[PDB]
């Protein structure tokens, strides 16, 4: 599990925890200040124990190698501007089903929508995760034009 | 009797 920050934002991509570690996961997650976790890939576990511990879990998927709707970008973008101004110092965890999968793509958007060019964000990310953004994803981010309503 | 509910859209 890796982490990346920028301005008021600090994310944490992770690995789809098995039911076999959920108890430990929560402990890890809480040691980072993670308050929310977006699952963008198949859901493989209960959330009651998590939600039990003040950690909401939003479920907004989309097929890897596929642009995350238009709605999903809104919410993500909002969520990111809100949660961070609202909970100073908190982390937001995004996780996929396999491993990184498409999780970086979001974070990227978070960075792009924050005044970073897509490459500036791809590099900034591949700094933590050796290999991410398969050919297709690199295109999506490249084409992506920002709304840019993120105050800092 | 628990599963993963929450979320919104």
């Amino acid at each position: 599990p890796v982490e990346v920050t920028y301005k008021n934002m600090r994310f944490l991509i992770t690995h789809n925890p098995t039911n076999a570690t959920l108890n430990k996961f929560i402990e890890e997650l809480k040691k980072y200040g993670v308050t929310t976790i977006v699952r963008v890939c198949e859901a493989t576990y209960d959330t009651t124990l998590v939600e039990k511990e003040g950690i909401h879990v939003l479920d907004w998927p989309f097929d890897d190698g596929a642009p995350p709707s238009n709605q999903i970008v809104d919410d993500w973008l909002s969520l990111v501007k809100i949660k961070f101004r609202e909970e100073p110092g908190c982390c937001i965890a995004v996780h996929c089903v396999a491993g990184l999968g498409r999780a970086p793509v979001l974070v990227a958007l978070a960075l792009i929508e924050g005044g970073m060019k897509y490459e500036d964000a791809v590099q900034f990310i591949r700094q933590k995760r050796r290999g991410a953004f398969n050919s297709k994803q690199l295109l999506y981010l490249e084409k992506y034009r920002p709304k840019m309503r993120l105050r800092f | 009797s628990l599963i993963p509910p929450k979320y919104i859209t």
